[PDB]
């Protein structure tokens, strides 16, 4: 993707407003009850017994602040995203089996909870520059073939 | 499939948000057509298809008095979005593709105008009950 | 949804394909896990995933065990794969992206196998069901 | 894509025995059978009435050589795809309106076509090699963002 200077600044404001510890539990918790099948790759992480167990997971709200402090290297060097994440690719394929779906899935649950958040200030080109962002790094992840 | 418990979970919401279903409407229809532009086509024969449009806004009201129809219409939305298949697949000749797009655009409207509403089980029902809205939308495309 | 235009598509073409199905499924399953490396860890339990595995080849007539028992319960798929639903969502805990992946591999191998017979309105019908089959293994899932 | 020597090989070996005249006819009119809202790009091509019309329409015929020598380029040049394409994409896009989610779903039937021709010979290997030169061309075709 060639950043415009407005998508540079959209994605700068976002990350530099946002509380990680809200969102990022709360996008984490949303993933794993709206695609349940994403609890396989969380075990160990205890209380994962319904809805209300799921978003009081302290080990998951750790693991959703662990994602979106994750994407900060990609906010720091938009210009060189798929090398950037390439170590964190092998790490979710090879060693944790994680689907290549799933790293969509959870982005738009990442998206949902920012609209929540954001409300009015969410607008569609705010939408537009956060989305893209998410998927060039979703790209990079999932390994997918450009 | 959608269960009792989705069914019960789509009507609760939509009796909390239905009173807004225009501009949720408005809104999600202006978010597809500047974040997924490849929609603009489909409405390029109105006279206006920038942000902030009339035409816009009075399609957004259509658009979610299909979203109220396929929730009255939730125990059999195959009979119930018949016409609206047809008329998309036929008059329209709008690409399958794009039930999705809009409905994760209404999903990320929702969000934004009832987060305390739009609640984690809220969502998984919502997003099961548009998944078969698509299906439903798809019937006459082959 | 299949109308009977396509279920007795399904049917005729299955008539002529399923004395094959034992190979179809061991080449099915070999292309995917070759393909789509990320499906090869839910058969890691075996003993022998690679190419030519006796594994593969024994769950290959199991997997088009399946797809016959579909064709027989293609009036009611949702009924007819419940069993095979609830197996892959909780005791396997196969992701369901995968569903569509098996298929378009089914479709290439029937293509390699039935180029006479798999022609364009053999496969869009065949298609239709396969996206069908997909739908009915999801439904435990969420 | 990094592409492996038997990688390039595959490729090469399979467009040298490819016949194009068969194979782009085949390919396309089973897209627009199998996903016949396609069938809107090609209104002027005359009879698409049915099945039968649509397989022996002349005009679907050369639209479906055309496809196959289109890949060519991308054959001639393996690192280079994405740029190789950005003309033909913006033409799809721009001008012709082509859903970029329609370059996969031909994609696919590219090579179903081309499993029922080559039969045994459509090894997995080359499948897989096969799926992965198309999806970067459809990558590049459907501009995703990457
Ligand atoms: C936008 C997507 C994502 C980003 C940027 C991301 C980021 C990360 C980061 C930074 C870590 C910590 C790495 C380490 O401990 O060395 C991690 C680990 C992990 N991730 Fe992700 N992740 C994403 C998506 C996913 C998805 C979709 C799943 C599963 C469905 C997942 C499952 C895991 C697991 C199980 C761990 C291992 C840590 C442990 O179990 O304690 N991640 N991820
Ligand atoms: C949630 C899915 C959708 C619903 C419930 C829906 C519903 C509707 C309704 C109720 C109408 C009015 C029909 C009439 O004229 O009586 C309509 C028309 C239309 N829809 Fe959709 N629609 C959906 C998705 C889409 C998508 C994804 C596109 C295009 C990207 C689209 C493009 C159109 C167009 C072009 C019209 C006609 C506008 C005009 O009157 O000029 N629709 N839709
Ligand atoms: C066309 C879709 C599919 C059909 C009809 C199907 C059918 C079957 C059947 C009949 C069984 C045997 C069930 C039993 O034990 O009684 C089975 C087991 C299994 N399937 Fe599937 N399946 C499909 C897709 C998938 C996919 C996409 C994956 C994984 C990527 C998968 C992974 C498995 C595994 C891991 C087993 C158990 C193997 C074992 O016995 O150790 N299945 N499937
Ligand atoms: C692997 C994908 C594809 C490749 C490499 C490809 C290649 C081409 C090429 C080389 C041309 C001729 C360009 C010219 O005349 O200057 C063309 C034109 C065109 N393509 Fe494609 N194409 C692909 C997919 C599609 C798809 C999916 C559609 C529609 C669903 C489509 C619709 C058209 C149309 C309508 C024309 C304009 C030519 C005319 O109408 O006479 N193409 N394409």
């Amino acid at each position: 993707v060639e950043w415009t200077d407005k998508e540079r600044s959209i994605i700068s404001d976002i990350f530099s407003h946002m509380d990680y510890d809200d969102i990022g539990p709360k996008a984490l918790s949303r993933c794993l009850i709206v695609y349940p099948w994403t609890q396989r790759h969380f075990s160990g992480f205890g209380n994962l017994y319904n809805a209300e167990a799921i978003i009081g997971n302290a080990n998951v709200a750790a693991h959703g602040i662990k994602v979106l402090h994750g994407l900060d290297r990609g906010v720091k060097n938009m210009d060189n995203i798929a090398a950037t994440y390439a170590d964190l690719s092998t790490l979710h394929s090879e060693k944790l089996h994680v689907d290549p779906d799933n790293f969509k899935l959870l982005s738009d649950c990442i998206t949902i909870v920012l609209a929540a958040k954001m409300g009015h200030a969410f607008t569609a080109e705010t939408q537009g520059a956060f989305q893209k962002f998410l998927a060039v790094v979703v790209s990079a992840l999932g390994k997918q073939y450009h | 499939s959608l269960s009792d418990k989705d069914k019960a979970a789509v009507r609760a919401l939509w009796s909390k948000i239905g009173k807004s279903a225009d501009a949720i409407g408005n809104d999600a229809l202006s978010r597809m057509i500047v974040v997924y532009p490849q929609t603009k086509t489909y409405f390029s024969h109105w006279p206006d298809v920038t942000p902030g449009s009339p035409h816009i806004k009075a399609h957004g009201k259509k658009v979610m008095g299909g979203i109220a129809l396929a929730v009255s219409k939730i125990d059999d939305l195959k009979t119930g979005l018949m016409e609206l298949s047809e008329q998309h697949a036929y008059k329209l000749r709008v690409d399958p593709a794009n039930f999705k797009i809009l409905n994760h655009c209404i999903l990320v409207v929702i969000s934004t105008m009832f987060p305390k509403e739009f609640t984690p089980e809220a969502h998984v029902s919502l997003d099961k009950f548009l998944s078969g809205v698509a299906l439903a939308l798809a019937e006459r495309y082959r």
